[PDB]
């Protein structure tokens, strides 16, 4: 390979389980907690972190 | 002296079968198998025929769940129709297997 | 103490025994099925069924197989040549039957799994790349399929086209036809024939008439030539030997000797070898030479094995020739037959001086005539050849159509008409 | 791969009852004459 | 009928018999055809000094080519019209000359022997032919991996002793030996009572005895002042010789731990040690189902090519250990595996693995033994070797003693927190550093 | 299990000249002597005390 | 050619114990490796503390 | 087998690692 | 669904005064919640297997 972005940075490889990875077809909505649940974590702490920035 | 009550659990039998959805699916009961190493080893000795099928089956399969769709009552599977193509193979893994562990004891 | 007892049933399976007093016995069920036994559409089965004797079969499944003999410190040998299949098993005095009980499965009951024979079809190629590894063995085979056009100029490895292409309905038709009682002949070295032949009369009786594959012998010169880039350079050339078991087979063996250069010395050289000195004059200083005897059913193959260098192939190659045919011009004096002879009776007595080398003996023999020859009896027929008779058969090769057989850098090797 | 350059070759082949056996053992293997 | 046992018991005793001057007369009767007579002389690689290192493989050389009484092809010219075999072998210890024959033949056999080992017509021509000759075998050896690998291993787990060179020897004292050299040699070393006249087959022990010509003896000491070891201890060392050559396809790798001379009770439990892990090629018929792990793993996962566990046995010194050829990227692994299956054989050996070990050592301890040139090595050399005993019939209750916790505390004086001896022609590049294979003769993990 | 009791026959039959109570090895003697010790000593000890309490 | 190998003089780096061209190792090394691990049980004595 | 010897001195070992480091 | 809804039982206990009432409740809900996770479910597993004759 040459200029492909993705694999030329390893570091930009690692991200590659975003965009290219095999996710099943048929799949209930119940799953996108899994997403949603990074979500929260990531909204805590950037909240989390303003708080303690006057707490 | 199973005559009435091994003559009526195909009733029930048949009553579950068809509560479970998978018939709707036009998947049949091997397919529905919780793919581990046992069943991996049969599943590996399938013919193209058979094995083929199961990969359609279960394409068709989980089409229709990403879809939400049953398939049409007249192409349903019927219990009648129980290939139990993967019990054949599937036993005797299990039945080496069994083996293996055995030899294994002293 | 007691000798063998040979013993033909109404299925004309043989069966001998010789309770030895060593520790160790050896069963061997020879089936005659060789290579010789395939068609253009079935070649590469034996070498298949040969590598596929540890197979799952109907009473026991490849681990018990494998794992049971091991349990026990057991062998199981399954050797085969153009005309016959040995399947050897060796085991402790007190193994035998568990070793015996896997003997009859393997061959009475193999059951070639699409899965088993499937992943086998690889190891076929790993065989016949580790066998292909000595000259010998490439000339040896392209020598059997020009000397002859369509039975025993089959060989004994796989061709690399059919490999994978060895089909499970082949394996199991081949056993079928050729895996039968009268083509079969037990052999025991430490078993008692009484108890022999009761599991015999339980275990081998399977009906199959000869040829289902294509029996029939037939000779045709022919040469087959195989360019390389090694410095060295293997040829082969030969014409139609007398049959087996007859006498001029056996006076051919004797000629054999007369030129024959297997050193009996070791880092030593041989005076004896006409063969070796006729060339080895007209040769240059490295170079090896030996007289080739191969004998079958309906059919043999008698002339030499050439290993020189590129430029100096057909020197020696003319030059053993050229030897060989003095003794056919007739120049061959007494003296040289006599000690030819009894080298032959020596090597013959030490072939059969081990157990491995008696128990193939003795199968052998069953497979071609129906009983066992005695060692003496045997040692008189080789005697009474005469040595006009040795000059009379030479006279046959010079005068019987040529077949060769070379590898390496052939700028310098005769061709037919070079000769 | 072994050098076959002096006078040592000795290699040719011609037996009494076998010719050129092919071995195969579950343990072993080999190639004869 | 008739049961292992009693066969074992039933097995025709050896014969160990005395000349006047310590010539020693072996012999196993079975009144059958062919005769394997022999001369099984001790004295080998190991006595050289660094000059004569190849003293003794160049005598072999010349063993068959003439005596003062058999002039130029006189030896061979006999031999073959009698259609008997001439074998000449050498080791690092013992060197023997041996003939196949018809038993009829032996008068004319033993005479012949005799003859050889005494009288040696080596000409100036002779010495010059063979030379080249030898020059032309070590590049020849130099072809041969596993050859070249075990040569290593000696000499790295023998460094600085006598007993690390080879048998073929330098290269330049093949060029450099003097005629004189070869003499001294011989006569400082085949006299018997080193020397032991073995025999197997149809032959009357008694016959064998009176046959000997008694022409020369030992010309040595009658009392202690020889005692002085010419056996004296070769030291022990654990390091490595790694000989790194990408050009070549494949590598070998021969690990040792040292082990007990040839006599000791711990010597047939190892043996029933090695039986359990085996030995293993690219052709067993059996590979994933194979009984032995290394070889089960091996077969399985294309681990390697082939292995082979072993036991050399030296009078004070011993090589232990397997010898593994596999391609470039899987030399760690089965390292692994191997050392792996040491340490689980000295602290986890099951009744049962050591059972069929047992047995299995059995038949490769009687199979040897068919055949008579076989039991006649077996003779001669066990008489240098384990003296003057035939173990034979012992051994089924010496290898019967075997318990899974004998093999296990035998196993562990040997293999566990031992220093080994490596060494490999490379594809080394992936093998194992010294240290990380010295952990792996104990437990912590892995 | 085991069972080497086969081991210890062979181990208690060798012909040392040793007595049963040594015959098996180092230890035997160390506990042999710790014994022998402790009952002297204490056998000392013990005279001591009597010699002391035999007065007033 | 490749007997003319010889593995190169050690002598320097190794020690007394084991530095007898022509006696056994076995019943020298026995000690040795005590020494070593001993040092090793030793730090991760102190340490430990 | 040898796991009993050794699983009751790493037994040994934690108790008297904790008795004595608690 | 019915341990899901035992789940939903007990949340509601925990905003309640422990007393009789919910005590009682509680109690049993405790111990369907467990049984459901450890001998109910389990046991109709291997019934459902049986009734596909698996
Ligand atoms: C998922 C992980 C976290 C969860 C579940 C969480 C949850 C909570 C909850 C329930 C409170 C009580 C607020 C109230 O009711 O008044 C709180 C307060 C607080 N948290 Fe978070 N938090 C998380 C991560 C963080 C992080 C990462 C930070 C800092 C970077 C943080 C900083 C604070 C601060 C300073 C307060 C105190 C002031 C307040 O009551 O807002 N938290 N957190």
């Amino acid at each position: 390979m040459t200029n492909i972005r993705k694999s030329h940075p390893l570091m930009k490889i690692v991200n590659n389980a975003f965009i290219d990875l095999p996710a099943p077809s048929n799949i209930s909505s119940w799953w996108n907690f899994g997403s949603l649940l990074g979500i929260c974590l990531i909204l805590q702490i950037l909240t989390g972190l303003f708080l303690a920035m006057h707490y | 002296a199973v005559s009435a009550s091994s003559r009526w659990l195909e009733g029930i039998r048949k009553w579950y079968y068809n509560a479970a959805g998978f018939n709707k699916l036009g998947l049949m009961r091997d397919d529905t198998i919780h793919e581990n190493d046992d069943v991996k080893e049969a599943i590996r000795r399938l013919p193209e025929n058979l094995y083929d099928d199961r990969v359609f089956r279960i394409k068709r399969a989980l089409d229709l769940s990403m879809r939400q769709q049953i398939l049409p009552k007249e192409q349903w599977t019927k219990y009648e129709e129980d290939k139990s193509y993967l019990e054949p193979y599937l036993k005797e893994v299990i039945r080496e297997r069994k083996e293996r562990e055995e030899w294994a004891k002293k | 103490p007691q000798d063998l007892e040979f013993t033909r049933l109404p299925n004309g399976l043989v069966i001998a025994s010789l309770e030895n007093y060593a520790p160790a016995s050896r069963i061997g069920l020879f089936i005659k099925a060789g290579s010789r036994y395939e068609n253009s559409n079935n070649l590469g089965t034996s070498h298949l069924l040969r590598l596929a004797s540890s197979l799952t079969t109907k009473g026991a499944s490849s681990f018990k197989i494998t794992r049971g003999i091991e349990a026990v410190g057991g062998k199981l040998s399954v050797t085969s040549t153009r005309e016959n299949m040995a399947y050897t098993v060796e085991c402790l005095r007190d193994d035998v039957d568990i070793l015996m009980e896997f003997l009859l499965n393997v061959t009475t009951a193999p059951e070639f799994r699409r899965w088993e024979v499937a992943a086998l079809q690889p190891q076929l190629r790993i065989d016949k790349a580790v066998a292909l590894q000595n000259p010998q063995a490439h000339v040896i085979e392209n020598l059997h399929a020009a000397a002859y056009r369509n039975a025993l100029a089959n060989s004994l490895y796989c061709p690399d086209y059919r490999i994978g292409k060895v089909t499970p309905v082949e394996l199991h038709d081949y056993v079928q036809n050729h895996f039968t009682s009268a083509r079969m002949a037990l052999i025991g070295l430490g078993v008692s024939h009484p108890v022999l032949k009761q599991v015999a009369e339980q275990f081998l009786n399977i009906r199959g008439g000869l040829g289902l594959s294509g029996a029939k012998a037939k000779y045709h010169g022919g040469e087959i030539r195989e360019q390389n880039g090694d410095s060295l350079v293997h040829a082969a050339l030969v014409a139609e030997s007398a049959a087996i078991g007859s006498a001029e087979a056996n006076a051919f063996s004797v000629l054999q000797h007369v030129l024959g250069a297997g050193p009996h010395v070791k880092r030593g050289s041989n005076a004896t070898s006409s063969l070796y000195q006729a060339v080895a004059k007209g040769v240059h200083q490295p170079f090896d030479v030996s007289a080739f005897n191969a004998s079958y059913s309906d059919s043999g193959l008698f002339g030499f094995y050439t290993i020189s260098q590129a430029a100096s192939a057909g020197d020696v190659i003319k030059a053993a020739y050229n030897q060989v045919k003095t003794i056919a011009q007739g120049n061959l004096s007494n003296p040289d037959v006599q000690a030819a002879k009894n080298k032959l009776k020596a090597g013959y007595l030490m072939s059969v001086e081990s157990s491995e080398g008696f128990l193939d003996e003795v199968g052998s023999q069953a497979l071609a005539a129906g009983s066992y020859t005695p060692p003496s009896t045997v040692l008189q027929q080789i005697d009474a050849v005469a040595d006009a008779d040795v000059i009379n058969a030479a006279k046959k090769f010079v005068s019987g159509r040529k077949s060769m057989a070379a590898s390496g850098n052939l700028g310098h090797t005769p061709f037919i008409d070079e000769l | 791969k072994r050098s076959v350059l002096c006078r040592e070759s000795l290699r040719g082949q011609a037996a009494g009852r076998p010719l050129v056996a092919s071995v195969s053992l579950n343990v072993p293997a080999s190639v004869r004459y | 009928t008739a049961t292992y046992a009693q066969a074992l018991q039933s097995v025709p005793e050896t014969q160990v018999s005395q000349l006047d001057n310590g010539l020693r007369v072996a012999s196993e009767q079975s009144s059958q055809p062919t005769c394997t007579v022999g001369v099984w002389i001790d004295a080998g690689s190991r006595y050289e000094s660094e000059k004569n290192n190849g003293a003794g493989y160049f005598v072999e050389h010349l063993a068959f080519k003439g005596t003062k009484n058999r002039p130029g092809n006189a030896l061979e010219k006999e031999v073959e019209s009698m259609g008997a075999h001439l074998n000449a072998y050498s080791t690092r210890e013992h060197t023997a000359y041996y003939i196949k024959a018809l038993s009829k033949d032996l008068p004319k056999a033993v005479e012949l022997l005799a003859d050889i080992v005494q009288n040696c017509s080596l000409e100036d021509s002779q010495i010059e032919k063979e030379r080249d000759v030898i020059l032309q075998e070590l590049q020849e050896n130099d072809t041969s991996m596993r050859d070249v690998v075990f040569n290593y291993l000696h000499a790295t787990a023998f460094q600085g002793t006598p007993l690390a060179q080879s048998v073929e020897g330098p290269s330049e004292n093949v060029r450099k030996l003097s005629r004189a050299d070869l003499t001294e040699y011989l006569s400082r070393h085949y006299k018997a009572p080193r020397m032991v006249l073995a025999a197997a087959g149809g032959l009357e022990h008694r016959q064998l005895l009176d046959l000997a010509q008694k022409h020369f003896s030992g010309l040595s000491g009658t009392y202690d002042e020889d005692a002085v070891p010419t056996l004296s201890p070769c030291r022990f060392t654990g390091s490595q010789i790694c000989h790194r050559e990408d050009g070549l396809p494949l590598a070998h790798v021969a690990i040792a731990v040292e082990g007990p001379g040839w006599a000791h009770p711990d010597n047939v439990a190892l043996q029933v040690a090695n039986a359990i892990i085996g030995h293993y090629d690219c052709t067993y018929g059996g590979g994933a189902h194979l009984s032995s792990p290394l070889a089960s793993i091996a077969a399985t996962n294309k681990l390697c090519q082939s292995f082979q566990t072993f036991n050399i046995c030296y009078a004070d010194t011993g090589l232990l250990g397997a010898h593994f050829v596999c391609d470039h990227m899987s030399i760690d692994d089965m390292m692994f595996v191997l050392q792996g299956q040491w340490m689980r054989l000295c602290t986890s050996a099951t009744e049962s693995e050591v059972l069929r070990g047992k047995n299995l050592l059995r038949n490769a301890l009687v199979s040897h033994l068919d055949g008579t040139t076989p039991v006649c090595e077996d003779i001669g050399r066990s008489l240098l070797t384990y003296g003057r005993r035939i173990p034979l019939a012992e051994w089924e209750s010496r290898i019967a003693e075997v318990d899974a916790r004998v093999v296990r505390e035998v196993c562990s004086k040997y293999f566990y927190d031992q220093c080994p001896a490596v060494a490999g022609f490379g594809p080394i590049e992936q093998l194992p550093d010294y240290n990380r294979i010295r952990s792996g003769m104990f437990w912590l993990r892995f | 299990f085991e069972n080497r009791v086969a081991e210890k026959q062979k181990l208690f039959q060798e012909d040392n000249g040793l007595p049963v109570h040594l015959k098996g090895g180092a230890t035997d003697n160390i506990l042999y002597r710790v014994t022998m010790t402790l009952c002297l000593g204490g056998t000392l000890y013990s005279l001591y005390c009597l010699g002391w309490a035999s007065f007033p | 050619s490749h007997t003319d190998i010889k593995v190169p003089d050690f002598s320097d780096y190794r020690r007394p114990e084991v530095l007898d061209s022509t006696k056994s190792s076995k019943e020298s090394s026995e000690a040795r490796k005590g020494f070593s691990y001993l040092v090793t049980a030793t730090t991760t004595v102190g340490v430990a503390y | 087998r040898n796991w009993v010897p050794t699983a009751q001195l790493w037994g040994a070992v934690g108790a008297v690692g904790l008795v004595s480091a608690t | 669904w019915a341990l899901v809804a035992d789940l939903l039982t007990l949340t509601w206990i925990g905003g309640q005064p422990v007393e009789h009432p919910y005590i009682t409740i509680g109690q049993l809900a405790s111990v369907l919640y467990f049984l459901l996770i450890l001998v109910l479910m389990p046991t109709a597993g291997t019934i459902e297997n049986k009734l596909l004759k698996w």
